[PDB]
């Protein structure tokens, strides 16, 4: 599973 | 370019409409037009720029990953199917690279050089790191090392400013640290560096939460949870 | 056009890849290229054509509805915000109309005229009805009545063939009846005609389910449930 | 609420 980067907000 | 005849404020207004309509290619084009007016961007306008291009490149990255997986499987007992998978992966890749180059171009001409406040400068340097990282995701050639180093250098400059100029709970600082940790883990083959950065970032933010209003607390803790999610994944 | 140099089979292969990658604009371009080779399309290839353009126009219709709603609200106590909402709605509308015109063009040159089997002819005439219906959704001018009549005429021709040539459970026949019922309700201001068609279609399909294999039963009952969903909404 | 037309399959 891929690491999470900063999402849109 | 094509947005040269439209007022800055109209481009911003239309970017917001495009966001509401989930028309992210249009949103990106409007915000490119706004940047090319030559004025600095406010925090809200930087957010519009960010959202637009993240959504565009995000779709490209997802498509690229699907096609790369099919391509890899083709190269295992696999029956020969000709050049089409490679060609189409290359097409998507070229388009993705084009978007990255467009964003990096805006940053270089002239967003970064005019950004003197910590929030703006850190945001833009983070963005530079991110788009080099996306280039690195698809790089295989003579240039992969240089692309990685370009991402690293942008993130490091951003990190240095953020540590000096922003509280540990600042969302831009936190998002930068999150993304640089992903760089370390996913791109730079440095999982220990990734884990260390995520841990230290989380812990220093935790210790500063007491200074925040309810609304700022909400913002900081959201990103902290993402650090924690990655730490859980990585350990 | 741009796909003129690519083999038909390669266009079909790439359409399938684009579908997997959720790259529906690319998928549509590949399938337009395939149609323009001049050969008739198989059932699977018609499905690729359908999926590609439905997804493209579907996104445009959703965006148009968002923007039209904002525009309507602007025209109620509302503060003047200038021409931008209208302009951007018009931009999306023009693009949507362009896609519809492209599909109608493929149908007219020369898919329909070469389609002689019931499955192909009914499918293409349904498609013609659908894309005129999408044009009707955004029409307001001197031509709205003619667009509506064009949709009606295509659906009616399809209906006449389907009733003569296909069993009542045939998925193409069912999907046609579903969409023509939506035309009646949403476009032609004929809710009673819509309800009647949906009811009769459902009932005649129910009575023919016993003739079907397990797999065909699954296909027919799915569409029958959509008829039922609309009947519930409409009554 | 909008009527449902034929979905992709
Ligand atoms: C005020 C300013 O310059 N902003 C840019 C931002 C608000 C923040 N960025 S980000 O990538 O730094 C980010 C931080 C927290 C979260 I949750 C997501 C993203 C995104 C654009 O808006
Ligand atoms: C075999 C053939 O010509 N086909 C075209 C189709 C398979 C069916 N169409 S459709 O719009 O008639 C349709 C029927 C049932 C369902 I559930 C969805 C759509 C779509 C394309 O593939
Ligand atoms: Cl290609
Ligand atoms: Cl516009
Ligand atoms: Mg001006
Ligand atoms: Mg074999
Ligand atoms: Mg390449
Ligand atoms: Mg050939
Ligand atoms: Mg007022
Ligand atoms: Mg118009």
């Amino acid at each position: 599973q891929r690491s999470t980067s900063t999402p849109n907000v | 370019g094509a947005m040269g005849s439209m007022e800055r404020a109209s481009l911003i207004q239309k970017a917001k409409l495009a966001e509401q309509a989930e028309r992210y290619e249009d949103m990106a084009a409007f915000m490119k037009g706004a940047v090319e007016k030559g004025e600095e961007l406010s925090c809200e306008e930087r957010n519009l720029l960010s959202v637009a291009y993240k959504n565009v490149v995000g779709g490209q990255r997802a498509a690229w990953r699907v096609l790369s997986s099919i391509e890899q499987k083709s190269n295992e007992g696999s029956e020969e199917k000709g050049p089409e998978v490679r060609e189409y992966r290359e097409k998507v890749e070229t388009e993705l690279q084009g978007v990255c180059d467009t964003v990096l171009g805006l940053l270089d001409s002239h967003l970064i050089k005019e950004a003197g406040d910590a929030e703006s400068r850190v945001f833009y340097l983070k963005m530079k790191g991110d788009y080099y990282r996306y280039l690195a995701e698809v790089a295989t050639g003579d240039d992969k090392k240089r692309i990685i180093d370009s991402a690293r250098s942008a993130y490091q400059e951003a990190m240095d400013i953020s540590k000096k100029e922003m509280p540990p709970t600042n969302p831009i600082r936190l998002g930068l640290a999150l993304n640089f940790s992903v760089f370390h883990y996913e791109i730079a083959n440095s999982p220990e560096e990734a884990i260390s950065l995520a841990k230290t970032t989380f812990d220093e933010a935790m210790a500063d939460l007491h200074t925040l209003s309810e609304d700022s607390y909400k913002d900081s803790t959201l990103i902290m949870q993402l650090l924690r999610d990655n730490l859980t994944l990585w350990t």
